[PDB]
């Protein structure tokens, strides 16, 4: 009943260390279009803020050996072996996770810094597993659960979490730091039209083609967080998608089941979905996100009517064909639309429109990569301009 | 010499006695402290 | 088993042990030779 | 073409390393000796 | 693969043939009474599966009538000879 981690499978880096008597669990999210450098996110609080997985992810792309290194001189879904040479890519983008001469890092006077790039060159492209106690040898399939420590070829320095200005930083060092690895999701199910946990996606309506659309920056100053509605060119472009992100960190990119808490993100603005007590949505900000507050469930029928998750199997739920109602998990109110006198705002009414279905469009693959393209370049477009304004 | 550098090197033990952070071997403090704390006064610190 | 032991050891488990160290070694002696081309003396001894 | 460039970079990473050239050019020995015989060293570098 | 191009080391490729051989008739006598839905079955095609490259490559090159394949190099070469000596050149061997 034990899982094997294999080749092209989605994995994330957790670690765990000690700050004030307390335990901090910090996943390793790399960004690779402001800077080459790499920094922590703070995933060890759940129930205050929610962590982003769109960046902390990274798949695998081959398990070479030690012993066979070609110097220019894959068969299939290989499994993975200790001390093995694995390629660590990222998830998000085409950025190879692997060390290089950097030493722009001088806080330590001996640690360096890893980088991103897209050039598979040189000998430093590679790194190498090693158990962390004397309880697994080389050779036997690595499982799910356990822990594995990261050391480059090159510089032959692990993943140490060492301290510059009180705060937290990645450092190639030679300290000793325990790593794991979560199944966030497999490589040998794909999508093939279904609904796979974590992507962007659309939410139409059944024959009037109308959407939620978040206003441009012309009233930013004050109303920024309020929304309206639109039909047309904003349906055909990518402007009412949104990217749902699960509570739970392992098995995250999976089958979503029918009434799961989690929360949408708008994937331009930047802003998390939530629900207050004058019945508005008003949004929700990064740094004041509340799980009660944004907590969004998908009811497979309007009537009222196990939790962990490890086979996906079931795939009951269909882009396009399936019918779904959106439905609050604490106040189990509906959304609905009201025909004002063709904006319309989003009032929470208690008993809920009849004819207020719902139905799920996902960027296909032809558009979504561009899609996940076209959010990162605007996110960090407008960081960076808001920073240097 | 491989395996002599790589033992060495695994481990930090040359104590750094003006450096701060881990690791050390700071040659240009020092020597600099060695050679003031041995040419005039004698091997400990406080010595006519 | 050893039933009317009562201390258990199983001398399987280790010969399967046993096998896996002397085929890891062997796969990585060939990994090793794979670069080269002619077999030495000193090769064809350990190899037998 | 014999993997000691890895090494190489290692020995050249642990800058003060390469900046020696100072601490070579510094003569802390003082001979002292002069007129009034003055004999042996005990503190010369 | 390596051995076999090779014609100055008989023994080693002997050894390695008896190697293979004992092997063989380890794994075939791990399975003597095995019931139909026997896990000692699932775990050996499992294995099997997992070798499937090397499987591909030793099997698949057991077919060339000769060079460690099955003893029929007697098909044509009987067909075309001067003697039956066996002593005939290449270039009649490279066209049969």
């Amino acid at each position: 009943e034990i899982q094997f981690l294999r080749t092209d499978d989605e994995v994330v880096l957790q670690c765990t260390a000690t700050i004030h008597k307390e335990q901090q669990k910090l996943c390793l999210a790399a960004e690779g279009f402001g800077n080459r450098l790499c920094f922590l996110e703070s995933t060890s609080n759940s129930k205050n803020v929610p962590p982003d997985l769109s960046i902390c992810t990274f798949v695998l792309e081959q398990s070479l050996s030690v012993r066979a290194l070609q110097e220019m001189l894959g068969g299939g879904h290989r499994t993975l072996l200790y001390g093995h040479a694995i390629l660590l890519r990222h998830s998000y983008s085409g950025m190879y996770l692997c060390c290089l001469s950097t030493s722009r890092s001088s806080t330590d006077k001996l640690a360096f810094d890893v980088g991103l790039q897209e050039d598979t060159t040189g000998e430093a492209c590679w790194w190498t597993i090693h158990p962390a106690s004397k309880q697994r040898s080389e050779g036997e399939k690595v499982r799910v659960g356990d822990d594995l420590i990261l050391v480059s070829v090159s510089s032959e320095r692990y993943l140490h979490l060492s301290y510059g200005n009180s705060s937290w930083h990645v450092d190639a060092a030679f300290q000793q730091t325990l790593w794991s690895v979560a199944p966030i999701s497999s490589g040998s199910e794909a999508a093939q039209g279904y609904l796979i946990g974590g992507d962007v996606l659309r939410l139409l309506h059944g024959h009037m083609d109308e959407c939620l659309t978040v206003p441009s920056g012309e009233h930013g100053e004050e109303q920024r967080r309020t929304v309206h509605y639109e039909g047309g060119a904003v349906s055909v472009h990518a402007r009412s998608l949104w990217r749902l992100e699960t509570l739970r960190v392992a098995w995250s990119g999976s089958h979503i089941r029918w009434g799961q808490p989690f929360r949408l993100r708008h994937v331009t603005t930047g802003k998390y979905l939530s629900l207050m007590e004058d019945k508005n949505l008003l949004l929700m900000d990064k740094e004041k996100a509340d799980v009660k507050s944004t907590a969004f469930a998908f009811r497979s029928s309007k009537e009222k009517l196990r939790k962990e998750v490890d086979g996906m199997g079931t795939s009951e739920i269909k882009y396009g064909d399936s019918i779904c109602y959106i439905q609050h998990v604490d106040t189990g109110l509906w959304l609905t639309y009201q025909a004002v006198d063709i904006q319309r705002k989003a009032i929470m009414h208690h008993e809920g429109h009849m004819d207020d279905g719902l139905n799920l469009s996902r960027s296909q693959h032809e558009e979504s990569r561009t899609a996940r393209v076209i959010r990162s370049t605007v996110f960090l477009f407008n960081r960076f301009i808001r920073g240097l304004d | 010499a491989n395996v002599v550098v790589r033992l060495l090197i695994r481990r930090p033990e040359c104590f750094g006695p003006a450096l701060r952070g881990e690791g050390g071997n700071g040659l240009l403090a020092a020597m600099e402290e060695a050679i003031k704390i041995a040419e005039d006064p004698s091997r400990d610190g406080p010595s006519p | 088993t050893q039933t009317g032991n009562n201390t258990t050891v199983n001398i399987i488990i280790s010969t399967v042990d046993y096998l896996l160290r002397v085929q890891e070694s062997i796969s990585d002696f060939y990994w090793y030779y794979s670069g080269k081309d002619i077999i030495d003396e000193q090769g064809q001894r350990n190899f037998s | 073409k014999g993997e000691a460039i890895r090494i190489r970079s290692i020995l050249r990473s642990l800058g003060d390393l390469v900046g020696v050239i100072s601490i070579a050019f510094q003569m802390p020995t003082i001979a002292k000796d002069g007129k009034v015989v003055e004999p042996d060293m005990s503190a010369g570098f | 693969m390596k051995l076999s191009q090779d014609s100055s080391q008989i023994e080693l490729l002997k050894e390695l043939m008896d190697l293979q051989k004992d092997m063989v008739v380890m794994l075939l006598s791990m399975l003597e009474g095995n019931v139909v839905n026997g896990t000692i079955g699932k775990q050996m095609v499992d294995m099997l599966v997992e070798s499937s490259n090397n499987v591909e490559m030793i099997l698949k090159f057991f077919d060339m009538f000769l060079k460690l394949k099955d003893l029929t190099s007697s098909d044509t070469f009987k067909e075309y000879d001067p003697d039956g000596k066996g002593v005939i050149s290449k270039r009649d061997f490279h066209k049969a």
